[PDB]
């Protein structure tokens, strides 16, 4: 749930 | 080569105000959350603020230490993030970095500001070239889990920070394969499998707790021989 965008 | 470049720091009196800027290049800035993190001799790395995307209506969160005094903002058209600092205190003194991506891959060189839960890591470890060394990162709250999204960041001399691992065990792009992230005995862990002389550096972990980050105190790794 932080910025887990690859 | 992604680049982040902070500006706006200086030498200021307590009670004053100042706005920092950070310009990004080499990645799709608008797709990622951005953070400010600061470094003092006395408090190590401290996460300050985050800002999310245009689809989150640019939602922000702050460390309790700066809440009500600092404001983070961004301008996606200029690939820039900002930090408005009001009611500066001596304790705000430090080097301020903009950082983000998976979750702390990229850091700027920092801008110096001079005003005039506990995460535990090993103070120091000593290794030699070709050895396998494991650094650890403990939470005062209980076991570290994948819900803490452990990151590992390396500091090389004169404040050159690079993110190594995010999301527990995801290696940031172009990070050497000798680095790996894990969970071991309810701590997060960073393993260097075949340490190299250039790995002598300070290593910080950061753990996520639902809506904020806490950085550990860092481990000084010496590589002798
Ligand atoms: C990143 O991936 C994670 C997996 O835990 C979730 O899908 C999360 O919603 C994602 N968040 C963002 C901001 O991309």
């Amino acid at each position: 749930a932080p910025d887990t965008r690859p | 080569q992604v680049q982040l470049q902070e500006s706006g720091g200086g030498l200021v009196q307590p009670g004053g105000s100042m706005k920092l800027s950070c310009v990004a290049s080499g990645f799709t800035f608008s797709n990622y959350w951005m953070n400010w993190v600061r470094q003092s001799p006395e408090k190590g790395l401290e996460w300050v603020a985050e800002i999310r995307l245009k689809s989150n209506n640019y939602a922000t969160h702050y460390a309790e230490s700066v809440k009500g005094r600092f404001t983070i903002s961004r301008d996606d058209s200029k690939s820039s993030v900002y930090l408005q600092m009001n009611n500066l205190r001596a304790e705000d003194t430090g080097i301020y970095y903009c950082t983000g991506v998976g979750q702390f891959a990229y850091w700027g060189q920092g801008t110096t500001v001079t005003v005039s839960i506990v995460v535990t890591q090993e103070s120091a470890l000593t290794t030699s070239p070709g050895e396998t060394v494991t650094l650890t990162c403990r939470s005062s709250t209980g076991a570290v889990t994948t819900s803490n999204y452990a990151n590992w960041v390396q500091e090389k001399p004169d404040h050159l920070f690079t993110g190594l691992i995010g999301g527990t065990n995801n290696r940031a792009p172009g990070v050497p394969a000798r680095f790996s992230g894990s969970l071991i005995g309810d701590k997060a862990a960073l393993t260097i499998t075949g340490a190299q002389t250039e790995d002598e550096a300070i290593y910080f972990c950061a753990l996520w707790y639902s809506n904020h980050w806490v950085f550990g105190g860092g481990t000084k790794l010496t590589v002798l021989g």
